[PDB]
């Protein structure tokens, strides 16, 4: 059941800020 | 001796540098300035008809467009000689305009159920996904009728709201008034520009054969799907048939020989990788060969491509009654021209690594290396609280206030509120209780508490180095 939808040319920012506090939460530990 | 290696590498680097500078003095013209301005005075600046006053780069409606295309555009394109036109009597208009129309389709997006009894149909933001492919009106000509990118030979633009696709509704104008007109008029009768337009572009070129250069000129007109009109232009002296005069034969030779030359430092910066030290990157002055290589052979490619794909001109010139496709070299030109002007500027940044000739030279190359740590160290807590407010001032003033519209906006403006330029006459109606606050509590923790930590950093650096080769003397 795997698609290639790609429907958008927008970028959603909840994913992206989750993954840069994930990674500089683990950084500066 | 090591007089022989300091003296050696100067010379073989002032040629360099003559080279580049007569190359830089070859591109840049005097007689491109007044070409553009006069053209753009010509196409922007004049009023749509005698009677109302708003000219190309103020259009607010959709109908003032109307009044553009069959008004202030037909009457500088065409003009009577005193069969073919020249625009100044001098610039020749080559080919035939193009005009050409992006558009959307009704349903592309959703309507709540609670409201769809009075919202009839709706039409999407632009994108790629959700564009018009269908005929529409009088289904007769090329107008009317969805072409692909392939079979335009367009190309994406990146427009000021979205990046514009290259195929669309395309209609090729005449070369006389009397027939563009029509045209225009039978365009404008079935309605062409609906509530689904997107974009509307319009290309053509000029020679101008009293120098040889060539112009080319878009316009840009963009609907976005909240109303209004975004208007955009583009003027570009590109030069084609370079190889006429024998001053295009001497900066042949010149580019040969910055080939050479920069064959002869690529060379001569690998020899010191593997044969000597290796990853010797703390130093500063070979980190900056290396870009300026990269750069250089950059632009050297970027000038083999734009000059080996020539074919256009030709095509064009085997039959002349078509649209002359010049959109693609207009934009190399440009690539072409940043990559030159940035690295012009870093070898001339480079000049600094030869001059230490006496102490009063290698005392502030010794401060400057000093306290480039300590600046770096600080600049980061600058630059953190100058991000916090960058951000707030685009989260609150961000919407109505024009400067703050885009965090880009908010990190000029608040720069230039540093250089003392903009003023708050603007900011208080924004809003009432922290228009005021933010500008006076931004000057003053940013002009004369955070801003003096430079200043006291470098006058303490600069004491001390002074103090310490000052006391070294002091033992002779
Ligand atoms: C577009 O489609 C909607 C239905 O989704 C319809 O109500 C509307 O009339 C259509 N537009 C035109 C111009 O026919
Ligand atoms: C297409 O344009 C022609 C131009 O004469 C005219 O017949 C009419 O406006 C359009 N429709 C058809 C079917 O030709
Ligand atoms: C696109 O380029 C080809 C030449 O490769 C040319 O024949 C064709 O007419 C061009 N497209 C248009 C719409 O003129």
């Amino acid at each position: 059941r795997f698609v290639f939808p790609e429907p958008t040319a927008d970028v959603n920012y909840i994913v992206m800020l989750t993954c840069a506090v994930c990674l500089v939460t683990y950084m500066v530990m | 001796k090591y007089l022989k290696s300091v003296l050696r590498e100067l010379v073989t680097y002032l040629l360099f540098l003559i080279v580049l500078c007569i190359l830089t003095y070859g591109m840049m013209s005097s007689n491109v300035y007044y070409y553009t301005r006069m053209m753009s005075q010509l196409f922007l600046d004049t009023p749509v008809s005698k009677t109302e006053k708003t000219n190309f780069k103020t259009l607010s409606s959709m109908e003032d467009f109307w009044k553009f295309t069959e008004g202030s555009l037909l009457d500088g394109l065409y003009w009577k000689m005193q069969n073919r036109s020249f625009i100044f009597y001098e610039n020749l208009l080559l080919g035939v305009p193009r005009i050409r129309q992006l558009r959307v389709r009704n349903g592309s997006c959703s309507i709540p159920q609670d409201l769809r009894d009075e919202i009839k149909e709706c039409y999407d933001v632009y994108s790629v996904s959700s564009e018009d492919r269908a005929p529409f009106g009088p289904r007769n000509g090329t107008a009317w009728i969805y072409t692909s990118e392939k079979d335009l030979n367009g190309s994406s633009h990146w427009g000021i709201i979205a990046t514009y696709s290259g195929a669309g509704y395309y209609l090729d104008l005449s070369r006389t008034r009397e027939e563009t007109a029509a045209q225009v008029a039978s365009l404008k009768k079935n309605v062409w520009l609906d509530r689904g337009t997107r974009a509307t572009f319009i290309d053509f070129s000029v020679y101008n054969a009293n120098i040889n250069l060539f112009c080319v000129v878009r316009l840009l007109v963009e609907f976005p799907a909240t109303g209004g009109v975004i208007p955009s232009w583009q003027f570009q002296p590109l030069k084609l048939i370079r190889y006429v005069t024998t001053f295009d034969f001497f900066l042949a030779a010149c580019e040969i020989i910055f080939c050479f030359f920069i064959f002869y430092y690529v060379v001569e910066e690998i020899l010191e990788i593997r044969i000597h030290k290796l990853h010797y990157f703390r130093s500063f002055w070979n980190c900056l060969d290396v870009v300026i290589v990269v750069l250089s052979v950059v632009a050297i490619g970027i000038n083999i491509y734009r000059t080996s794909n020539v074919e256009v001109l030709l095509q064009f010139l085997e039959d002349q009654n078509t649209f002359p496709n010049f959109e693609h070299l207009a934009y190399w030109q440009i690539q072409f021209n940043n990559i030159a002007a940035v690295t012009v500027f870093f070898v001339w940044i480079k000049l600094f690594k030869f001059i230490n000739f006496n102490r009063t030279m290698s005392q502030l190359s010794t401060t400057m290396s000093r306290c480039a740590k300590d600046l770096f160290g600080f600049a980061i807590m600058f630059f953190i609280i100058f991000l916090a407010y960058a951000q707030l001032a685009y989260l609150v003033f961000g919407t109505q206030v024009d400067d703050f519209s885009t965090f880009q906006e908010c990190i000029f403006t608040q720069f230039r509120i540093i250089l003392g330029d903009i003023n708050f006459a603007e900011i208080e109606e924004a809003n009432r209780v922290l228009g005021p606050i933010y500008f006076t509590t931004f000057v003053f923790f940013m002009f004369f508490i955070l801003l003096n930590m430079f200043l006291a950093i470098i006058n303490d650096t600069y004491s001390e180095v002074k103090s310490d080769l000052a006391q070294q003397k002091a033992e002779m």
